[PDB]
């Protein structure tokens, strides 16, 4: 199967890409909200049975100490994409400049992966869409969304999957360019609540942020150039503490 | 080794190359041309190992000629030379390096100035008023350093080469059977067939 | 070994000796040092016997292929650049050969190219190669004139070899002569040096120091 | 359309091309094996298409290494292939471990290879089923392998056309002799069971072929049943056949 | 990569279609500069246009290109573009002539056309570039791998519309300030949405300021587009 | 995967269809005089606002004494040209003599032929008119190559849309006894032929003349126009 | 639907392509093979396309002790014999051992099989009768592109082969005992090839005979030398 | 035979108060024969300077290489590369050829446009990074240079003073090296501006 | 492309043969005084220079071949044929046998590791010491046959039939020349002149010679006269 599986249809559409976009559309909702001094990305831990254990499924992942990703679509396709993402972060970057890549660049690389899936012989596009949030010395904070086409674009706030439209709408009304992190968290939570069907608490939600540096999560004291990672995932407790303030 | 000298006056570049090819104990030929015209306004002279010498030259020629066709344009001497340096710089770290040294004299029709480039087998390139490879420099530089002037006419340079060729024939142990001289100027490349007596 | 080829009015003269040695041991006095590439081209042998015999025989083939492809006699220049380029491909491997590719075509006229395992290809009017070169050059240089006649020229080459066969220990046996013309080459015999030295001495008066 | 390409799962999760391969198997000669008390016997039905066949020559059973016996039913050539690879797979084991390949091990090797041919549409499964086994460091072993790459260990096993008749006979043996069965007995028995099983193909005269691998009768090596010992069983079968 | 009974390359033809559904990009070649303008596809109040780059890309300090098609397919072609640029520079120590870069990029696309079995790239490019041999040049390359140079041109949505508007207002002796205006006008009349707003535009120029010598590529910042807009009167 | 294959009727569809693309391409023609060859072509007019200065012209130099023009997919041609140019230098380098028009042709032809029996590659949508003069010779050469790989020489020939029509013009307007014995008339004839299809147009036609020993020159928009005028006159004078 | 490749078993478990290949054999001239306990003959009725051509050579020597007759797609026969020549050669060079006919058979089978299990390939479409004398006597083998090889006292293959196959199927008791005399064995070989004739009688260009045995290396008798057998 | 001493040449770089300086001689020679007196060994990609001493052909190659690399860096990251970063790049780029290296000794100098912190560094032919806040030396006269630097150098000098210091260091050190001299160039680098001055010296 | 039909034939091969039937008639006749090869040019217009049509080529001094079908496909085949004769001369210092040469060509044919079969056939005629003058026809199948005379291409059906009639084991070079001429005339849509037919022959003494238009015309004429007899 060495020929492109994704071909151009007479109307000018890339069949497989739109279909992958459909798969994405059915996935659980996830959102990202970019504040001034941070970014938050959240999703819902759709437990497929209470027998499964919630924690053992990181829907939100650290790509570099300053970049996280959340998705909507087919989890497996995401899981392998995160692996490759963390990898390329090093190969095409930390091993050449001694520092992790900047969000847009990593994002750009990830995109490149997905595009290949859109054109290489014998494969199908990834059935996922990711919201990648991060920070870097020169570009500050950013949030990006990446599609199976490979297309990516930045946002001030957005949501994908199931309740995307409703959510985008709510976000569109609450977001403004003067938002402090806690607030966007708040909004993330609020926005989350409306797309969530059943119990809404610290064990069914997953919030992660990209903010100030956490020295306590470094693992060592001594070298002062790197003050720690910016990506921090929220604890069940921390999430609930905020929920209680609904 | 063979003698390869070049001197760029004000409106042109003159190159002189010994006319002798020695293989072991005998002199095989006393009328060799150790140069190839890269483009109608650039010439390259060369000296070094038996086969590598012509092979490299011809390869470079072909490739410059091809660029000329594909683009309907004549690369500047500067371009032509950066191209050569790279090819040499590539061969020093190959399986078997071309042991070749060259001089590239060209008239840059765009800037309206003459240009002489000296590149050794290692890919070391340098732009100079006059230059030579091997030992030729040793005998002549003192003369060149002394009598050279930027505003020299084609004729003044030809005489300086003459004086240089004289020193070589006086102090150098091997008989290089004389030199073939050529000038690269705005009107092209001509061979001063009068350097046996001028 | 001593081989010469020189260009002139009537064409090309190729003359070679026929001695092969393995140290001080004379392995053969009857070797053919002229590889008949094809009816129009001549190649000489010096350096490695195998290398020349082989690659020039092969050259003989490549030329044929060319003459089928283009329906035109391959030029010596082309003929020689093939061998030459081939030889340059193996440079460093240890090929040993130095040869003259001789031919007379309409387009080029009579032509002689010196090609060697170092990758040298040269066009010239006179060439001698082998341990006995300097001796043949000596004779050639002084009696060489373009206006020579086929008969004299044959002799000149024949003699130049004689010269070398006398002084050089590694050359001798007999001289083989070849005249290359535009209609092809013509063999002009194998002349045993033994018999030839006495005859030439007697007739010419040279080699006086030798008693006989 | 789910039965045109190999690796394709149908809406019910079956690989049709495999099942078709099985049919090629069914359409073939019958063969069996009887794991006995300290060995195993193999036997197969060689159908004599014409007087022109040179008797007792087109051997069909095959040995792998020196202690494994192999017999299969279906597209004969496909069998041979399966065996050659068996041989390469066995050599490779010995070269590196010194001890000849254990039957469980060997089977799995053959298993994994066949299973592999049901993974890509560029390949067709094997049109044969193989019964094989032998003696090793700890017991006799008899296995049968189907085109899906599925295999299991047996007390007795058979395949091909006379398959049901044969299985029936084997079932009898298992219930009547849970103790075991001497190699000699199992030999004759197989001879019989083949004769019996031959009835589902009762139209052509046949040539029986038996082999065994016994820890007391053949030192653990695979040998063919020929001469006195073969005739004995041929007659033992011709007897209880009526 | 096959032929139709009519003598057309399906996938190529279809690719061009995909392209026609893409935002509009325009390149207008003035006498003292070149303009490139592009209307952005799918937006929102929340999309960050500030830190965005989706249709106007820098290839080399002297060549920029405008994109119409799959953003991702584009970036692949671009990266290699940027690379061929540098290779030439290393090899010759002179900046790569625009046509050379353009012809090279085209040749890749064509490859996908002739062999391999891979879907062509859903992209068309407008190249605005300068070089010491032909000065300013405007080029265009599409999926068939075909390329040509223009005085003014557009790609993407509503070509005939815009092409017809340009052919109307363009004149040999134009000036950048005028080409900018024209660009905006044309986009303005060929949009598929309410009204041209800064947030939906991408604008860039390649001018050779008289008070110097090297060409300067200026990719307009959001505010500047908003500014250049008021002046031209789109308000 | 084998794309170019035989059909029940003995045809290689892809090659056959390749020709169609040739027909869709503009016209190109070349007729050879007594000591020259000319090649004319009509310019494409799908959209107009072109910058003639730079746009890849239709007639290309393979070497200083050999040119090629074609009719077909413009992209597919470029490749044929490069491969030809590169082979032109290689011949020089190894045979110490530039290619003969025939050789160059046979080279270009074989390349196309190859694409007709190679997997994963579709034939070239192109036919070429190659012309020039052999080194140190004066007899003009005009050759034609098609996607099948077939090639041959022509006193005059044309390819591209409406080639049949103009071919006819030539079939009777060119006599192999008095080939256009002057640059001027050969041009005339080519123009005349070209007019029959071009449809009254100056910039519509581009004419290139090739003379012995690397003497090649394309006529400017106006030099041609002058011929056009004098032709419409030898039409209106009746 | 199920006859597009060899990688597709039909619903009844057949490989059509193989089967179709087997049918390629039936459109080739008949070739007979028969052996005694001291010789093996190959009588192959050669075929002509017009009355101005050659009667295609059906017999190929594979080693001084073995050879084969082909019926079907010649190319394939060349490929297969050549492979057979190589394997015979390998046995000689490396073990100074003559390759056992049975062994050769095992080889052809294995070779054919590979072409009946992989996408893109095609079964071989030619049958072969291989005769050869070795350490264990005279041998005759019949090879079919399905990959099946069988050792026989005699046989024939091709158009109308079934005629000679019955002759031999009855004449067995008679030829299996033609030891010490090759002429007879051949005569039988011809007599057999004639019970599958119809077009006309076997002529001097029609006939092709190959013999091999105890003190006789694989020899090809074509034309003239077979005259005494009609 | 030691490629690092065929063409000769030296480079040195120093830091001062809100500025850094990097200087180099201009001789290009072939063993004993001086061949050119105009072979600058300092290059820049934006506001970052890279001086390279060593086999001249590699000096040329490497320069061309980093330009190339620093250019794509700019296109991809939309910003100019910083000292610290270029350094890692140099190092990794050199170690990439660990078993057939470029016989060179690079020195990097520049000022990070964001922090303003002066920065210089040096490496050996395979990437071994040397990061000292004082001075870095490389070339056929490293010994001489170190000796000079160690004595002449002191911290926090002003652009004007550091200039003298580094010039002297370069100058005197070169005077004791056979393979260096024939001219010297000095770059005084400040956040905003950069001045380049050629020095007068013995032409022997 | 390697798929068998229910009849047991290779599709692309059968189709390949059809494409050949669409090509110019090629005829060769083999005598004891030589072998003649003649072809029909068939120019797609009178502007085309009749001499630039190459359908009879020299493989080597003692071997020439005529072609018919998609002629471009034949380029590689000639190249290979030439290289092989040459190579054989190099390694053995002798002339390759016509059969070997041919076989070498066919050996190339079936290599379906080139997307499709060759759409062209060849008439290889040559001479070697051991088997005298020989004529061979090579098909894209990979198969080849020796004939005494043979025609291929569009008019091959009638031509073959006529050959069958005119050929006898004793014609002279001249005779055959005429026949080829004749038969060429009988099947050519256009009238046979020296600018649209081409004759060639190969003899022991002079080898492969392609006849110059002038000589051919003299025969064409000599033919018109001998024919307008009764
Ligand atoms: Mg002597
Ligand atoms: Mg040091
Ligand atoms: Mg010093
Ligand atoms: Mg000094």
């Amino acid at each position: 199967y060495s020929f492109s599986l994704t071909t151009f249809s007479p109307s000018g559409k890339l069949g497989q890409i739109d279909y992958a976009l459909t798969a994405v559309k059915q996935g659980v909702t996830s959102l990202g909200i970019k504040a001034t001094n941070g970014v938050v990305i959240a999703t819902e831990k759709k437990s497929s049975s209470p027998l499964a254990m919630s924690e053992t499924l990181s829907k939100v992942s650290l790509l570099t100490p300053d970049i996280g990703a959340v998705y909507s679509g087919m989890g497996p396709d995401y899981r392998v994409l995160v692996d490759k993402s963390r990898k390329v972060a090093h190969t095409s970057y930390k091993r050449i400049y001694g520092e992790y890549p900047p969000t847009k660049l990593l994002v750009s690389e990830v995109a490149k992966i997905m595009q290949e899936a859109t054109q290489s012989g014998g494969v199908r596009p990834f059935g996922v869409s990711l919201l990648i949030a991060g920070h870097d010395e020169f570009n500050g904070f950013s949030l990006y969304q990446v599609d199976p086409s490979g297309s990516y674009f930045p946002w001030k706030a957005t949501a994908i999957g199931k309740g995307s439209v409703a959510a985008k709408t709510f976000l569109e009304k609450r977001w403004n360019d003067e938002l402090e992190l806690e607030d966007a968290i708040h909004i993330a939570l609020l926005t989350l609540k409306e797309s969530v069907e059943g119990e809404f608490n610290g064990d069914t939600i997953e919030l992660a942020i990209i903010g100030d540096e956490n020295p306590d999560l470094l693992g060592y004291t001594g070298i002062p150039t790197d003050k720690g990672p910016r990506f921090r995932k929220l604890t069940s407790q921390e999430i609930n503490d905020r929920l209680e303030a609904l | 080794m063979d003698i390869i000298l070049g001197i760029r006056v004000q409106d042109s570049v003159i190159l002189a190359s010994s006319k002798a090819v020695t293989r072991g104990i005998s002199v095989l030929k006393d009328s060799d041309d150790k140069t190839r015209q890269l483009s109608p306004h650039t010439l390259m002279s060369f000296a070094g190992e038996a086969g590598d010498t012509v092979q490299f030259a011809e390869y470079i020629q072909a490739n410059i000629q091809l660029y000329s066709i594909r683009e309907d344009y004549e690369l500047s001497p500067q371009a032509v030379s950066s191209f050569v340096r790279q090819e040499l710089a590539k061969s020093i770290r190959s399986r078997r390096p071309y042991q070749v040294n060259v001089l590239i004299g060209g008239y840059d029709k765009k800037k309206n100035k003459p240009e002489l480039y000296q590149i050794d087998y290692l890919g070391t390139k340098v732009e100079l008023p006059y230059g030579a490879h091997g030992y030729s420099g040793f005998y002549t530089f003192s003369l060149l350093d002394h009598h050279y002037r930027p505003d020299m006419t084609t004729e003044e340079g030809l005489d300086l080469l003459k004086l240089c060729v004289q020193e070589l024939e006086k102090r150098m142990p091997m008989d290089f059977k004389g030199v073939i001289v050529k000038i690269v100027d705005k009107d092209g490349i001509r061979q001063v067939d009068d350097f046996q007596a001028q | 070994t001593t081989t010469l080829a020189f260009r002139f009015q009537g064409g090309i003269i190729v003359a070679v000796d026929s001695r092969a040695t393995a140290g001080n041991w004379v392995a053969s006095q009857t070797v053919k040092k002229v590889i008949e590439i094809n009816p129009f081209l001549l190649g000489t042998m010096a350096g490695g016997a195998a290398d020349c015999q082989f690659w020039e025989t092969w050259l003989g083939s490549q030329c044929r292929l060319h003459e089928l492809r283009e329906k035109e006699r391959i030029s010596v220049a082309a003929a020689s650049k093939i061998l030459s380029n081939l030889v340059y491909q193996y440079k460093g491997a240890g090929l040993s050969m130095g040869t003259m590719i001789c031919g007379y075509t309409r387009k080029e006229g009579p032509t002689i190219y010196y090609v060697d395992s170092d990758g040298t290809r040269l066009k010239g009017d006179i060439f001698c190669v082998g341990s006995g070169q300097t001796f043949a050059y000596g004779v050639l240089d002084s009696n060489y004139k373009w206006d020579l006649s086929v008969e004299d020229a044959l002799y000149l080459g024949k003699r130049s070899i004689l010269a070398a066969a006398h002084r050089d220990a590694y050359s001798g046996g007999s001289v083989n002569l070849y005249h290359v013309t535009e209609d092809g080459w013509i063999y002009h015999g194998n002349h045993d040096v033994g018999e030839l030295f006495w005859k030439v001495k007697e007739e010419e008066g040279s080699f006086n120091n030798v008693i006989g | 359309g789910y039965d045109l390409s190999n690796s394709v799962f149908s809406p019910d999760g079956r690989n049709f091309q495999v099942e078709y391969a099985v049919k090629a198997v069914e359409n073939g000669t019958t063969s069996i094996g009887i794991k006995c008390n300290d060995g195993v016997v193999f036997a197969v039905e060689k159908l004599i298409t014409s007087k022109l066949l040179v008797p007792q020559k087109n051997v069909k059973i095959q040995v792998v290494d020196r202690h494994i016996g192999c017999v299969y039913s279906g597209l004969i050539p496909d069998g041979r292939h399966l065996v050659n690879r068996g041989r390469e797979e066995a050599a490779s084991f010995k070269k590196l471990y010194k001890t000849p390949i254990p039957i469980p091990a060997f089977a799995d090797r053959l298993g994994q290879y066949v299973q592999a041919h049901t993974l890509y549409n560029s390949v067709r499964p094997f049109g044969v089923s193989t019964i094989f086994g032998g003696v090793d460091k700890n017991g006799a072993h008899l296995y049968m392998l189907e085109p899906s790459g599925s295999y299991w260990g047996y007390k007795g096993a058979a395949t091909g056309k006379g398959r049901q008749s044969a299985k029936a006979e084997l079932e009898k043996l298992v219930d009547h002799h849970p103790e075991g069965l001497s190699a000699r007995e199992a030999v004759k028995q197989a001879a019989k069971i083949i004769y019996l099983a031959h009835e589902d193909n009762k139209e052509k005269d046949f040539e029986l072929e038996i082999s065994w691998c016994s820890l007391s009768e053949t030192n653990g090596l695979h040998k063919f049943v020929k001469g006195d010992l073969l005739q004995e069983a041929i007659d033992f079968a011709q007897k209880e056949i009526n | 990569t096959i032929f139709s009974p009519e003598g057309r390359l399906y996938q190529v033809e279809y690719a061009l279609e995909s392209i026609s559904h893409a935002g509009t990009a325009i390149g207008i070649m003035a006498s003292d500069g070149i303009v490139l303008a592009a209307e952005r596809k799918v937006t929102s109040t929340l999309l960050e246009q500030d830190t965005s780059t989706e249709k106007l890309y820098k290839l080399n300090d002297k060549i920029a290109v405008a994109v119409a098609g799959l953003t991702a397919d584009a970036e692949i072609l671009i990266n290699t573009a940027r690379i061929h640029a540098q290779n030439y520079l290393k090899t010759y120590n002179e900046d790569i002539p625009v046509e050379i870069l353009v012809r090279r990029l085209s040749d890749i696309k064509q490859g996908y056309t002739q062999h391999g079995g891979l879907r062509p790239f859903g992209v068309s490019f407008i190249y605005a570039g300068y070089d010491d041999r032909y000065g300013y040049q405007l080029y265009t390359s599409n999926p068939s791998g075909n390329y040509t140079g223009w005085k003014a041109i557009s790609v993407g949505a509503n070509t005939s519309a815009a092409q017809t508007l340009l052919q109307m207002d363009y004149k040999d002796d134009m000036k950048v300030d005028d080409a900018i205006e024209l660009a905006l006008k044309t986009l303005s009349k060929t949009t598929d949405s309410s009204a041209l707003t800064y947030d939906r535009l991408e604008f860039a120029t390649i001018r050779k300021g008289a008070n110097d010598g090297e060409v300067y590529q200026k990719i307009f910042k959001p505010q500047e587009i908003k500014d250049i807009l008021v002046k031209t009167g789109i308000t | 995967r084998a794309l170019s294959i035989f059909s029940p009727d003995g045809h290689i569809f892809q090659v056959e269809y390749a020709l169609e693309a040739v027909k869709r391409g503009t016209c190109a023609v070349g007729v050879k005089g007594k000591n020259c060859v000319v090649l004319g072509c009509e310019r494409r007019s799908t959209l107009k606002l072109q910058d003639t200065r730079i746009t890849p012209s239709k007639v290309s130099k393979i070497d200083s004494h050999v040119v090629l023009s074609f009719s077909g997919l413009n992209a597919d041609s470029r490749i044929l040209i490069e491969k030809a140019r590169v082979e032109a230098q290689s011949h020089r380098l190894t045979l110490e003599d530039p290619v003969t028009v025939e050789y160059l042709t046979r080279y270009v032809a074989g390349v196309q032929q190859r694409y007709t029996q190679s997997g994963g590659v579709r034939p070239f949508g192109v036919s070429t008119l190659i012309a020039g003069f052999d080194p140190r010779d004066d007899e003009p050469k005009l050759y034609q190559t098609e996607p099948s790989g077939i090639y041959s020489s022509w006193s005059a020939q044309t390819i591209g849309r409406n080639s049949k029509t103009v071919r006819e013009f030539l079939e009777k307007n060119y006599d192999r006894k008095e080939p256009p014995a002057t640059v001027e008339e050969c041009v005339k004839l080519t123009v005349r032929s070209l007019l029959e299809v071009v449809q009254t147009g100056a910039k519509n036609i581009e004419i290139t003349v090739v003379k012995p020993d690397s003497d090649i020159v394309a006529l400017s928009s106006e030099e041609i126009n002058q011929y056009v005028t004098q032709i419409e006159q030898e039409k209106q004078e009746q | 639907n199920y006859d597009g490749d060899t990688v597709t078993f039909s619903p009844t478990g057949r490989l059509f392509q193989v089967e179709y290949a087997l049918e390629a054999i039936k459109q080739g001239s008949v070739t007979v093979g028969l052996r005694s306990n001291t010789h093996a003959v190959l009588v192959a009725l050669k075929r002509n396309a017009d009355e101005l051509s050659s009667y295609q050579k059906k017999i190929i020597k594979c080693d001084e002790h073995m050879g084969l007759s082909l019926a079907g797609l010649a190319p394939d026969a060349r490929v297969l014999s050549n492979y057979l020549r190589q394997q015979c050669n390998y046995s000689s060079l490396v073990f100074n051992r003559k390759l056992a006919v049975e062994r050769a058979g095992h080889l052809l089978c294995d070779k054919a099989q590979k072409n009946t299990q992989s996408a893109g390939g095609r079964p071989y479409g030619v049958g072969l009768l291989i005769i050869g004398y070795d350490k264990s006597g005279a041998h005759l083998l019949e090879f079919q592109p399905s990959g099946n090889v069988t050792e026989l006292y005699g046989t024939a293959i091709g158009a109308r082969s079934q005629g000679a196959k019955t002759y031999l199927e009855r004449t067995l008791d008679t030829f299996i005992k033609i030891d010490g005399n090759p002429d007879e064995l051949i005569k039988a070989g011809v007599e057999a090839i004639s019970q599958s004739l119809r077009d006309e009688s076997l002529t001097v260009d029609n006939l092709s005979i190959a013999i091999v045995g105890k003190d006789t290396p694989f020899t090809i008798y074509d034309g003239e030398a077979v005259a005494k057998y009609i | 035979s030691d490629p690092s001493s065929i063409n000769g040449g030296i480079v040195v770089a120093m830091t001062g108060k809100d500025c850094v300086a990097i200087a180099c001689d201009l001789r290009l020679g072939s063993q004993s024969l001086g061949v050119s007196n105009k072979f600058e060994k300092i290059f820049h990609y934006g506001h970052v300077f890279l001086g390279i001493t060593g086999l001249a052909t590699d000096v040329t190659t490497l320069n061309e290489m980093f330009r190339y690399k620093t250019n794509l860096y700019k296109l991809k990251e939309e910003r100019a590369i910083e000292p610290e970063t270029f350094t890692q790049l140099v190092s990794s780029s050199l170690y990439e050829r660990r078993f057939g290296p470029y016989f060179v000794g690079p020195v990097v100098a520049g000022i990070n446009s964001k922090s303003g912190k002066p920065f210089i560094a040096g490496f050996d032919l395979i990437g071994c990074i040397d990061e000292a806040k004082d001075f870095i030396v490389s070339g056929t006269a490293s010994d001489q240079l170190f000796g000079m630097c160690e004595s002449l150098y002191e911290p926090n000098l002003e652009p004007e003073d550091l200039f003298e210091t580094i010039s002297q260091a370069l100058l005197n050190a070169a005077d004791r090296d056979a393979l260096s001299g024939w001219g010297a160039v000095v770059y005084i680098i400040k956040k905003d501006e950069v001045v380049k001055r050629y020095l007068k010296m013995r032409q022997d | 492309v390697s798929t068998f039909s229910p009849e047991g034939r290779l599709f692309q091969v059968e189709y390949s043969l059809e494409a050949i039937k669409l090509g110019s008639t090629a005829i060769g006749i083999a005598t004891k005084e030589g072998v003649v090869l003649g072809v029909e040019k068939r120019a797609t217009s009178p502007l085309l220079e009749s001499d630039s049509i190459e359908k009879i080529v020299e493989i080597d001094r003692h071997i020439g071949c005529a072609m018919s079908g998609l002629t471009a496909d034949a380029r590689s085949m000639i190249e290979h044929a030439r290289t092989a004769a040459v190579t054989h001369n190099l390694y053995y210092d002798e002339d390759i046998n016509v059969e070997s040469l041919t076989q070498s060509v066919c050996d190339l044919a079936a290599a379906a590791a080139m997307s499709r079969p060759f759409g062209v056939a060849l008439l290889i005629a040559g001479h070697d010491a051991d088997d005298g003058y020989q004529l061979f026809h090579a098909e894209p199948s990979g198969t080849f046959y020796r004939y005494n005379a043979k025609a291929i291409g569009s008019g091959s059906e009638g031509a073959q039939a006529e050959l069958l009639n005119e050929w006898h084991s004793s014609l002279t070079l001249k005779e055959a020349e005429l026949l080829v001429l004749k038969i060429l005339k009988q099947v050519m849509e256009e009238k046979l002149d020296e600018n649209n037919a081409q004759l060639s022959c190969i003899t022991k003494q002079d080898g492969f010679k392609i006849y110059d238009n002038e000589k051919t015309a003299e025969l064409i004429k000599e033919l018109k006269e001998k024919e307008a007899a009764e």
